[PDB]
């Protein structure tokens, strides 16, 4: 069982998007589709419902004039459309399968951000160092994701990634560290991997004493 | 409309624990239909409970539903380490769904460690970029919660500071993040800085200096 | 319309 969203959205404010959510693997008609807003991280508010066998639909007031939901039977899939778009609606939408009063499926979620703003890529500073810990800080890019490696992938052990601060700024940063021997610091090379897609950015740095 | 649920509870490998589920209405009944839904890391959401006590196909048999008192409850008979995650009550009324806060289960399953802290200070790179961050990486502690406070000098810090929710590393045990976004000219102010993390009562502080 | 549950139990317009 996959239900499966469309991917994150950058959009400005007072447009609209439209989110899929695409049922596989059961019976898409013998549940329906609920859909849920993910606000911080935390807290969860349902928006509403809509059965794809008759198209009966019940919503939260709250989400009156913000959120349509569809369906289009024939292809398994459910959207929600949201529009009027403000940054109160910067959010993780989750759809979910459900039947006799209970939750069977999550789909993995949709990030969505409104913002006036455009893509900015990361600035890379060195972390610099018996164990020592060496590390690359990622600073101030925006949207989500980076993904950092090390030694082109060749360099796992001992490596964590942190999740991303959002600033006030309105712009993430993250960290990445690797815990290394001592010995090998000033003979052995340690290049850590930025990957910032959204801006189509790459970044290497060589992380030294 | 409110649903409240108990922020965080802990409890070991094969104890009993319960969850609980209130409603601003009043009690909660059986028309409320009371959902318990897990989340864990990446947002893995899975639904455990809903219709009237029904576990979902596939959950474990510890898992089950109740009511208790005016409340709804989630019992975990005989807790599992792969419990610890974030659980979600649901309850209906009428015609929608309202989600409570979430509860923190920590089930006690590895050994808890305090935290190894290493605090960076700004690179030369940055200064010259006209910014300085402190970068305080908090490391391989269990349970998964921690307090961090910055001092410049002896002298709290109010401003600047943004620090990660903990998540788990690769050995399973826990690392956190905290930085302190410095102007240059502030960084050289102080003589020192200090990141302190709180861990289950004990602290942990390492400090770096301009000079 | 009130949400009421169908055969399959999904959600359908009650009276
Ligand atoms: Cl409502
Ligand atoms: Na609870």
């Amino acid at each position: 069982v996959q239900l499966q969203q469309s991917g994150p959205e950058l959009v400005k404010p007072g447009s609209s998007v439209k989110i899929s959510c695409k049922g596989s693997g059961y019976t898409f008609t013998d549940y329906n589709m609920e859909w849920v807003k993910q606000s911080h991280g935390k807290s969860l508010e349902w928006i509403g419902v809509i059965n794809p066998n008759n198209r009966f639909t019940s919503y939260n007031q709250n989400f009156r004039g913000k959120a349509t939901l569809t369906v289009d039977k024939s292809s398994s899939t459910a959207y929600m459309d949201l529009r009027s778009l403000t940054s109160e609606d910067s959010a993780v939408y989750f759809c979910a399968g459900s039947r006799w009063y209970q939750y069977d499926y999550w789909g993995q979620g949709t990030t969505l951000t409104v913002s006036s703003a455009s893509t900015k890529g990361p600035s890379v500073f060195p972390l610099a160092p018996a164990t020592a810990a060496l590390g690359c800080l990622v600073k101030d890019y925006f949207p989500e994701p980076v993904t950092v490696s090390w030694n082109s992938g060749a360099l796992t052990s001992g490596v964590h990634t942190f999740p991303a601060v959002l600033q006030s700024s309105g712009l993430y940063s993250l960290s990445s560290v690797v815990t290394v021997p001592s010995s090998s610091l000033g003979t052995q090379t340690y290049i850590c991997n930025v990957n910032h897609a959204p801006s189509n950015t790459k970044v290497d740095k060589k992380v030294e004493p | 409309v409110v649903v409240t649920q108990e922020s965080a509870l802990t409890t070991s490998p094969g104890e009993t624990v319960t969850l609980t589920c209130r409603s601003s209405t009043g009690a909660v009944t059986t028309s409320n239909y009371a959902n318990w839904v897990q989340e864990k890391p990446d947002h893995l959401f899975t639904g455990l409970i809903g219709g009237i006590n029904n576990r979902a196909p596939g959950v474990p048999a510890r898992f089950s539903g109740s009511l208790i008192a005016d409340k709804a409850a989630l019992t975990i008979t005989g807790a599992q380490t792969e419990d610890e995650a974030i659980y979600f009550c649901a309850l209906w009324y009428s015609n929608h769904w309202v989600f409570g806060g979430g509860t923190k289960l920590t089930v006690l399953g590895q050994p808890k460690a305090a935290p190894s802290v290493t605090l960076f200070p700004p690179s030369s790179e940055e200064l010259q970029a006209n910014k300085a961050t402190l970068v305080c990486l908090i490391s391989d502690f269990y349970p998964g919660a921690v307090t961090v406070a910055w001092k410049a000098d002896s002298s709290p810090v109010k401003a600047g500071v943004e620090t990660t929710t903990p998540s788990k590393q690769s050995n399973n045990k826990y690392a956190a993040s905290s930085y302190l976004s410095l102007t240059p000219e502030q960084w050289k102010s102080h003589r020192s800085y200090s990141c302190q993390v709180t861990h289950e009562g004990s602290t942990v502080e390492k400090t770096v200096a301009p000079t | 319309p009130i949400p009421v549950l169908d055969e399959n139990g999904l959600f359908a317009p009650g009276p």
